[PDB]
């Protein structure tokens, strides 16, 4: 449901 | 004034800048809709939710808490070593000390489709887990918040929590002093304080976090009883909203804030 703003950017659902 | 550099972590409305009982000093917008969240610069230790326990997953799709729901991969809760391990490629993050590691590692996660909401977080110092906190509300009287012998591990962070905490914000109670105005070359009591019977330490310290600045009513941008003088020995808590200037030497006095633990001294 979320997206990590800190590079790599992984989509945690 | 000798004192300034050694008093600066007390100037609370400098260091914290927001509210400390409920913390709610910026807003930011998720989809077109603006929403309050906890701003503060400093930890707030001892501070927890008090539901008539929130560090619980928030209830998803209502006997749930405060915290996130369960995630693939799991990043709430998330122990100290899970966390670094984590960013163990990212240098800016991995070495980070554990509440300010707390506070990025919940500032990562983006509810939107690049805004600037970012969720505040508990940090708890018994089994180092970070608990990244869904709802970032902190008061409804239903619930309230409170400095506990349950909570006094936890540690309420934002998601403007400072990496050198440690060097500017409070911590520790200061055993043997008495916070006091510097005037004219000596250290001078608090002319007004507001008295209030405290069994203890711990009771002094919760007090003082019941006055404290609040972003609600029950923007303080830090403004309030923030400060505490406990006189173990008449057992009073002389609570004042002015921020202290030096120290006084008296056995009889522990000096306290809302933002420092409730019971370590130094």
């Amino acid at each position: 449901c979320w997206t990590t703003r800190m590079s790599p950017p992984m989509q945690i659902p | 004034n000798p004192w300034t550099e050694y008093m600066a972590k007390y100037d609370i409305e400098e260091v914290h800048g927001s509210g400390i009982r409920v913390d709610l000093g910026e807003d930011a917008e998720v989809a077109g809709t603006q929403y309050r969240l906890p701003s503060g610069k400093c930890p707030v230790f001892g501070k927890g939710i008090i539901i008539e326990t929130f560090l619980k997953p928030v209830a998803t799709g209502k006997d749930g808490g405060f915290a996130f729901p369960p995630t693939n991969p799991l990043i709430s809760p998330m122990t100290l070593n899970g966390m670094r391990d984590f960013y163990k490629n990212n240098e800016y993050v991995k070495n980070l000390d554990e509440l300010t590691l707390c506070s990025r590692h919940a500032g990562n996660m983006n509810p939107d489709n690049n805004s600037n909401y970012k969720y505040p977080a508990v940090y708890d110092y018994n089994d180092k887990k970070c608990h990244i906190l869904y709802i970032a509300a902190q008061e409804n009287n239903c619930f309230r918040p409170a400095k506990d012998k349950l909570f006094e591990n936890y540690t309420y962070l934002s998601k403007n929590v400072v990496d050198n905490w440690e060097e500017v914000c409070p911590r520790k109670n200061l055993e043997n002093a008495k916070f006091g105005l510097w005037v004219d070359g000596n250290c001078e009591d608090i002319p007004h304080v507001n008295e209030f019977s405290a069994n203890d330490l711990f009771e002094c310290n919760k007090l003082v976090f019941e006055l404290s600045a609040s972003d609600q009513p029950k923007k303080s941008h830090g403004k309030g009883y923030n400060w505490g003088n406990y006189n173990r020995e008449t057992q009073k808590c002389e609570i004042f909203n002015v921020k202290p200037t030096c120290l006084i030497n008296n056995s009889s006095y522990i000096a306290t804030t809302a933002l420092s633990h409730p019971i370590e001294v130094e």
